[PDB]
């Protein structure tokens, strides 16, 4: 599951 | 900023594994 790094900190994903 | 997101949200006490055991087979 990818939840733990979109949704909880938008580091990896919308940073990323 | 990875394994802080996916054991300092939940297993912030808990022996860093999803980190790639969890997080880790997507990245695999």
């Amino acid at each position: 599951v990818a939840r733990g790094w979109k949704r909880k900190c938008p580091l990896f994903g919308k940073g990323g | 900023k990875y394994e802080i997101t996916t054991i300092h949200n939940l297993f912030r006490k808990l022996t860093h594994r999803l980190f790639r055991r969890n997080f880790g087979y997507t990245l695999r």
